RNA sequence: AGGAGAGGUA
């Protein structure tokens, strides 16, 4: 799962190749944060 | 007159001035108005 | 950047006194009247409060 | 400012009488480049080419 | 004293010019303020004194304080062939040579 | 061994108490307890290494008390005038 | 050779602050009370949590860091037992003497700004909520969306470590200075002097009487040991016109506590602290 | 066949760039809770002459058995006591060990009651003398321990000191007379240090250690500090006055000095004979011209900062007159830990004398004030039009201190001097 | 980005910087001003003594 | 007559005073005041014949004999030197220091928008403080990231000599609570005409990490089928992830990696008057000498880096800084510029600091924190503003 | 660079050894002297 | 992995 820039689309394009944006233009692609537990000392 | 202005309002003009042409020309202009000179002429 | 808690300098509670002294600020009130009428005697809660700038108005916005 | 060699300049590494109000005397790096690179003042522009004609008026004036 | 001409030594004038005036110069003390050229002038000797005076004075001016076997050994070091050698690698050459 | 016992040769009714795990805090009011004791000759305290948490306490006294008898006497009176002090805040609190 | 009598005497008492003298007591009694109170005294608070979804403009450890310094309410803090002593436990989430366990879920769906104060933190036991002052201590501001989910636990902690623990705020303590005036130089002063070095002083501590016209001793408590009178005493040509010297057996303490206990149960805990570590030391 | 290093190994510290064969110094490992750092006793800077300002370093740990039993029996910091240069003692008090036995040895006023002096016996190694003073008054019980006794515990028994320029007797390990000077606390061909080394040398650090605890002990329990009124240095309003009039006609006269040792050339023979000249009020009236013809000349400039240097040391010695007994600057300047009085001069009263070292093409209007910058026929504006100049020898004089604050063209005046040693 | 909406101002710049730089490869390039001698002014030098007119755009010194 | 119109001449503004009186005629922009004649341009060969003056006060005193004026005297230096306050009071050694090493290597605000920037080591300061002075160039400016740092309590004592050699010591409490902590952001690149994957612990399925991951080293953080490993002295936890091509198709990954910087003992802290040092000791907040008010210093300084550096003027801002922070027992007309040739004077400052109920010479009673006695001698305190540089302990093991 | 004299002084006059560190140093004055902390 | 160029520390 990637999301797009100035768009707002989930990519979730794992091939190599992939790396436009689908139903867009731009080939900037941020990797979106899963829920997982991360523990922090204060 | 010449001393009807008084200090202050000098003072308060200086820093109104100052703050203008900070507003104005801002930071950096002469590398801008230098590369807009080479783009037009 | 948020008003930073517990006042590191002698350890006061100051965390819930921005948006009063925001609201101060907002009518005819000078820093240091606003800054006395929240029940601060040190000058260290008072220059906690006072150089505190809002930052994260701008990291919401952009 | 460029100089043929580094290791000697001359009077340029120091400060003059020009550099009032245009570039910083009081701020300049220290090291192998001192003194040939300095800092603009703050009330500080560069002129630019005047595409206007100022012999025609020059004449008008006297 | 000029140096345009390096024919001549600059003492070797210098005394000629003195003979109105000998009695009035002390000869026992004076010498040449130079060190490569005072050895061939009063002996090797008089050039490492100069030179150990002129040594201790440079040390005075810098504020430090330095005992007398150091200067003596580099003035020993610096003339154990009879002449004054330089610092660079042709003195070292010349002196090893 | 929080506390360490270690007699001193060189001269006679002298001791040195070694306390682990402990700060100014502690010393300060020992050594303020000693003094009030008219058998103690020399009472002090020292930290040399603040990374090392320990604390050195030299108790010097006359022929009349072991060095540890004055130590355990002063702990005593401490204990007991924190325990007034304690009373009284109580009674002036309610 | 024995043990000293202290006496107390209590001028102002709150929940959150009191005033009171020590008298008939050393200095190092004071200090030692005072470094008790300061960094002895445990509190409970919250040192480590877990998030699950953070997608706020903060970092995930500055909102730690800020959620680890919200005062606790500490009334069971004597009672409850260190983490490290719990041997039922290893640790983890709600613990029945060592961990109680904080949840918190913030989500804006909404235009305007979301403020998570620290009002909306829910915990197990009723004992362990957060003090509240007012809109509470403001933790992260969220815009459309943007939710936040974290757990959060609190364990019992000595204010000596991270500076967290520590319930006392700006505890101090005053020798009581006596004023001794000669009242024999002051007639040989002018009544232009007496007015200079009324106002010589920084603070408010001597007064003018005008039915008398010499001057008086008012508020002895806030000379705060500013040899400046003294200065100008002898600045003006009176050596020993006004002598100040600290009293060695007199005190006056003043404890502002930050809401996590009571400032009487304070000083009840910190004398209780003394005690029990004067009796480890015990041989 | 490796482990890990422990306490007892010995390694190799070096500070780079080593100037000196003392700069390795061999010490022994200590381990500390500290991480990712190292801790060094601040009196040892002196040997590796560096500073705690981002100074790193880089120690080198011997493997070879052979290397490590050599290591601390030739490079070890006991052999290197004694100094090869100069055959002095290699370390010192410090810069605040040296304080603190000023301010011990100095006041002579304080005295330390039975609680403080046994506190402060812990750190040292030798016993308690006697009080020596049992009532300094008629109601005072507890009697009580002078200074100078404290500072009689760091030495033997039968170690005997004395030093004539400083009064200073030392008999049987106590110190008896002590009036001024600090000399012997500083290093030099008489310090006490280098008599302590030369008497036993097998204690001596011990004794430097404990020395130093015991005076920063000393200086913890009475405090150090430097505020407003340390660069004031005038008890009250009308005293500042007084020294700021004082100063000004002080610079007045020193350039007057300058102004009359100009006059020592050969143009001037005929002036300087005993005759009639009627020129007399020439050589006065000129005033603006003697700074142009100084600017001009090396031979005269160099006559000139002379004649300012010795006309400016009175001026110096005035802080001694201004200046109160409890003034940081004076102690630390007396003392020699840091800092002098042409420091303190120029922090308070005035800068002085600024040249500068090689020639430029500007020189200073001798007034540094708003109508000076302005004037067309100033120096500074090229030449001064008396043929034109190319060249110019510097020289001006503030009137002006740090505190009270730099006039801009002072400020320029004072950047242009300070110009040298930034280019390395 | 120059003469843009309020909406296009929000999302991208962080308004931190003027914008006095270039994009060449992902790094941030920027000029230093060049002192260079004034040619449309005499110019007199010594040893030898000379005095020279300087060349605008064609070589005519 | 010489008449230049050329390019590349330097010019600043000058205030004329032959059409100031023009001025009142009962916000004005800058070209209006050019277009009135109010404000001109004046050349450096301009400005040799004009006659300038200084100051407002100083061109009242003898009009008609000034044709220009400068509107502020401070502007002259550069941006990062006339925010210093009083530059005129400090030496000129450590004022180029301050304005040319301390500025650059200062830790402050880092970026509103870190999301678009993947540069390499980006770091920022939790809770930036702007300064309790006013500078008239920052004020004019409306900008506060010209000052980076934070403002902490200082106090000028020996410590048990902790702080020989100009040595800093820190309180231990006030760093943990949120004083002068910063973190660090350091990003990875990798480009790829081989591709993307795991090809066989972290990683996921497309060859990244997730977010949230604890980096250590050995740890592979970019995975190519070679894999990019973390160094030695590579550690943090991985913020984002961004993939991207360019119009040739080469491919590229940046994984930006972030940590907490705490205070640590090797870490070099620097002043805004030249004053360079690194932390000596930790002291814990009970061991420190207390006022009698209860503020412990945080940080503590060597007095005697005073007469050597030779920077005065730090005493005075400290003075100027608690003159402001303490409350009067009117707070209007009260003294808060800090313009470096517009410096109030020390008579000033000493009766404003005096009116807020302490002495008029900044130093105050203390108590020591060990034994509780009462200090002999009053140690001077204040509010001085500090800065964190970017050169840490870690950073120089090796 | 590395060549003539500068090949001389890395090569035969200028060599690396092993079991170096190199660290940061700070003021203690609790240490003794003669006594290095690691 | 080796080099070239800049900004920097003691
Ligand atoms: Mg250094
Ligand atoms: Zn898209
Ligand atoms: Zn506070
Ligand atoms: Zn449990």
């Amino acid at each position: 799962t990637y999301v797009c820039g100035d768009c707002g689309q989930e990519n979730t394009l794992k091939s190599g190749d992939v790396i436009q944006c689908r139903e867009c233009g731009y080939r900037i692609l941020y990797k979106k944060r899963t829920r997982r537990v991360v523990q922090y000392e204060a | 007159n010449l001393s009807e202005l008084g200090e202050g309002f000098l003072q308060s003009f200086c820093k109104k001035a100052a703050t203008s042409f900070f507003d104005k020309y801002g930071l950096i202009s002469h590398q801008l108005n230098s590369y807009n000179y080479f783009i037009e002429h | 950047m948020i008003i930073p808690v517990r006042c590191f300098t002698c350890g006061k509670v100051i965390g819930n006194k921005w948006d009063q002294y925001l609201d101060l600020l907002q009518l005819d009130y000078t820093e240091g009247d606003a800054l006395d009428a929240l029940q601060l005697v040190r000058y260290c809660c008072r220059r906690m409060l006072m150089t505190h700038v809002d930052l994260i108005e701008k990291l919401l916005n952009y | 400012q460029q100089v043929l060699y580094t290791g000697k300049v001359g009077d340029a590494r120091y400060p003059h009488p020009s550099h009032w109000g245009r570039v910083c005397f009081l701020s300049t790096p220290d090291g192998e480049n001192c003194g040939l690179v300095k800092n603009m003042s703050l009330l500080g522009l560069v002129s630019t080419q005047s595409l206007e004609s100022v012999v025609e008026k020059l004449f008008a004036c006297g | 004293m000029y140096g345009d001409r390096g024919k001549r030594n600059c003492w070797t004038a210098l005394l000629e010019t003195c003979l109105p005036i000998m009695d009035m110069i002390d000869w026992g003390r004076s010498h040449p303020d130079n060190i490569r050229q005072c050895c061939s002038v009063y002996g090797i000797d008089a050039g490492r004194s100069i030179f150990v005076a002129n040594l201790e004075s440079a040390v005075s001016d810098t504020g430090k304080e330095i005992l007398r076997e150091h200067l003596l050994l580099v003035a020993d070091s610096l003339s154990v062939t009879g002449e004054f050698v330089a610092l660079n690698a042709k003195g070292w050459s010349k002196q090893r040579q | 061994k929080k506390v360490s016992y270690d007699r001193d040769t060189k001269i006679i009714n002298a001791a040195s108490f070694t306390v682990e795990r402990e700060d100014h805090t502690i010393g300060n009011i020992v050594r303020m307890q000693l003094h009030r004791d008219e058998n103690v000759l020399f009472a002090g305290y020292q930290l040399p290494h603040p990374l090392k948490y320990k604390i050195i306490v030299r108790i010097h006294t006359t022929s009349q008390s072991s060095p540890m008898q004055a130590y355990n006497q002063a702990i005593n009176d401490l204990d007991k005038e924190l325990d007034y002090l304690k009373n009284q805040f109580e009674a002036e609190v309610a | 050779t024995y043990q000293r009598f202290p006496k107390i005497k209590i001028r102002e008492l709150k929940d959150d602050y009191a005033k009171f003298e020590l008298r008939e007591t050393d200095v190092s009694m004071a200090n030692a009370l005072r470094r008790v109170m300061i960094s002895e005294v445990p509190t409970v608070a919250i040192d480590l949590v877990e998030i699950e979804v953070n997608s706020s403009v903060l970092n995930d450890e500055f909102i730690a860091h800020r959620l680890g310094l919200i005062p606790l309410t500490s009334e069971r803090a004597m009672s409850m037992r260190f983490s490290r002593d719990c041997d039922a436990c290893d640790g983890d989430g709600q613990c029945e003497f060592c961990s109680v366990e904080f949840r918190l879920s913030s989500k804006c769906v909404t235009d305007q700004t979301l403020d998570v104060t620290s009002r909306d933190l829910y915990s197990a036991d009723p004992t362990v909520t957060p003090v509240d002052f007012h809109k509470g201590i403001i933790i992260v501001k969220l815009r459309r969306g943007q939710e936040l989910k974290l757990r959060a636990i609190a364990r019992k902690g000595i204010g000596k470590d991270h500076a967290k623990w520590s319930p006392a705020a700006t505890v101090t303590f005053m020798y009581e200075p006596d004023i001794i005036i000669n009242e024999d130089m002051m007639d040989t002063l002018s009544d232009e002097e007496k007015i200079d070095l009324i106002e010589s002083s920084p603070t408010k501590v001597f007064g003018m009487d005008p039915v008398t016209r010499q001057v008086v001793v008012v508020d002895p408590e806030a000379y705060t040991y500013d040899e400046e009178v003294i200065k100008k005493a002898e600045a003006m040509g009176k050596p020993g016109l006004i002598e100040i010297s600290p009293k060695d057996d007199s005190f006056i303490f003043t404890v502002e506590s930050t809401g996590a206990v009571k400032a009487s149960q304070l000083v009840l805990n910190a004398i209780d602290l003394l005690k029990q570590k004067l009796d480890a030391v015990r041989l | 066949i490796f482990r890990s290093l422990m306490d007892g190994d010995t390694v190799l510290m070096n500070r780079p760039p080593s100037i000196h064969q003392h700069s390795l110094i061999a010490m022994t490992v200590r381990i500390l809770p500290t991480t990712s750092v190292v801790s060094l006793n601040p009196i040892c800077c002196l040997p590796f002459r560096g500073d705690f300002d981002g100074d790193c370093l880089h120690g080198y740990v011997p493997q070879s058995i052979q290397a490590k039993v050599e290591l601390d029996e030739l490079v070890a910091l006991d052999k290197q006591l004694i100094n090869r240069q100069n055959g002095r003692n290699l370390l010192s008090l410090g810069q605040d060990s040296l304080t603190a036995a000023y301010l011990v040895n100095v006041e002579k006023n304080c005295y330390l009651n039975r609680a403080q002096m046994q506190q402060l016996q812990m750190y040292c190694p030798f016993q308690l003398p006697p009080p020596a003073i049992i009532k300094a008054s008629p109601s005072s019980t507890e009697p009580q321990w002078t200074g100078m006794q404290l500072f009689g515990m760091l030495f033997p028994p039968g170690f005997d000191y004395t030093y004539p320029l400083n009064n200073v007797v030392v008999s049987n390990g106590e110190l008896l007379s002590f009036s001024e000077g600090s000399a012997w606390l500083r290093d030099g061909e008489g310090n006490f240090i280098e008599r302590l080394l030369k008497h036993d040398k097998g204690k001596v650090l011990d004794i430097i250690y404990s020395a130093q605890e015991m005076l920063s002990q000393w200086l913890l329990m009475r405090g150090l500090s430097v505020s407003l009124a340390d660069l004031y240095l005038s008890s009250d309003l009308q005293s500042r006055k007084n020294l700021t009039e004082e100063i000004s006609y002080g610079l007045r006269e020193a350039e007057q000095v300058c102004n009359k040792q100009q006059l020592m050339v050969e143009s001037w023979r005929d002036f300087l004979a005993v005759n009639g000249e009627d020129k007399e009020e020439d050589s006065v009236s000129d005033l603006a011209r003697f700074c142009y013809e100084r600017q001009k000349s090396a031979t005269l400039s160099e006559l000139a900062v002379s004649a300012f240097k010795d006309a400016y040391r009175d001026v110096q010695a005035l802080a001694y007159r201004y200046g109160d007994q409890s003034n940081s600057f004076l102690i630390m300047s007396k003392a020699g830990s840091k800092g002098n009085i042409g420091k303190l001069v120029q922090h308070s009263m005035c800068i002085g004398l600024q040249n500068s070292a090689v020639s430029l093409s500007f020189g200073f209007p001798r007034e540094l004030t708003c109508a000076a910058w302005n004037d067309p026929n100033s120096p500074l504006r090229g030449a001064k039009g008396k043929t034109t100049t190319e060249s110019y020898v510097p020289y001006g004089v503030i009137e002006n201190s740090f505190l009270t604050g730099l006039n801009p063209l002072e400020s320029f005046v004072h950047s242009v001097t300070s110009r040298d040693s930034s280019f390395s | 980005t120059s003469e843009k909406g309020k909406e296009n101002c929000k999302k991208g710049d962080c308004a931190f910087d003027q914008g006095g730089y270039f994009v060449i490869k992902g790094a941030e390039k920027v000029f230093i001003a060049q002192e260079q001698m004034c040619t449309k002014r005499l110019w007199i030098s010594n040893s030898p003594w000379t005095v020279s007119f300087r060349s605008e755009n064609k070589r005519n010194r | 007559v010489r008449i230049f119109t050329d390019a590349g001449r330097l010019l600043r503004p000058l205030l004329v005073v032959e059409n100031l009186q023009k001025l009142k005629q009962e916000q004005y922009p800058f070209d209006h005041l050019l277009d009135h004649g109010i404000l001109e341009l004046i050349g450096i060969e301009e400005e040799e014949d004009c006659n300038t003056a200084w100051g407002i006060k100083q061109l009242l005193k003898e009009p008609k004999i000034y044709t220009h004026c400068e509107l502020d005297l401070s502007f002259l230096l550069g941006v990062s030197c006339a925010v210093v306050p009083f530059a005129n009071h400090d030496h000129g050694r450590r004022v180029l220091y301050q304005s040319q090493k301390h500025c650059q290597q200062a830790i402050g605000f880092s970026s509103t928008n870190p999301n678009i920037r993947c540069d390499t080591l980006s770091q920022q300061l939790f809770y930036p403080q702007k300064p309790l002075f006013k500078t008239l160039a920052s004020e004019c400016l409306k900008k506060e990231v010209l000052f980076n740092g934070q403002n902490a309590i200082v106090a000028v004592n020996v410590h048990l000599g902790y702080n020989q050699e100009d040595s800093i010591v820190m309180n231990k409490a006030s760093l943990e609570r949120g004083m002068f902590r910063s973190e660090q952001i350091r990003s990875y690149k990798a480009e790829v005409d081989v591709q993307f994957g795991k090809t066989h612990d972290s990683l996921e399925d497309d060859g990244f990490p997730f977010i949230g991951a604890n980096m250590s080293t050995g740890d592979i953080v970019i995975g190519r089928c070679h894999s990019i490993k973390l160094k030695h002295t590579e550690r943090g936890i991985v913020q984002k992830v961004v993939l991207s091509s360019n119009d040739e198709g080469k491919n590229f990954a940046a994984v930006s990696l972030r940590q907490v910087r705490s205070p640590c003992l090797g870490d070099k802290f620097s002043s805004m008057h030249g004053q360079k040092g690194v932390l000596g000791y930790l002291e814990e907040q009970q061991n420190f000498p207390f006022t009698i008010q209860g503020i412990v210093p945080d940080i503590v300084i060597n007095p005697h880096a005073f007469p050597s550096r030779q920077t005065p003027g730090q005493l005075l801002e400290a003075a100027l800084s608690k003159g402001i922070a303490c409350p009067i027992q009117a707070y209007t007309k009260l003294t808060r510029h800090a313009t470096p040739f517009s410096t109030p004077g020390v008579t000033e400052i000493t009766e404003q600091l005096h009116r807020a109920g302490f002495s008029r010479w900044g130093n105050e009673r203390v108590y020591n924190g060990r034994s509780g006695e009462m200090m002999r001698s009053m140690i001077f305190m204040g509010p001085t503003f500090y800065q964190r540089l970017v050169h840490m302990s870690e950073d120089k093991v090796k | 660079k590395l060549c003539g004299l500068r090949f001389m002084k890395d090569v035969l006059l200028g060599k690396r050894s092993d079991h170096t560190f190199r660290t940061v140093v700070v003021g203690d004055p609790s240490l003794k002297l003669n006594e290095i902390g690691i």
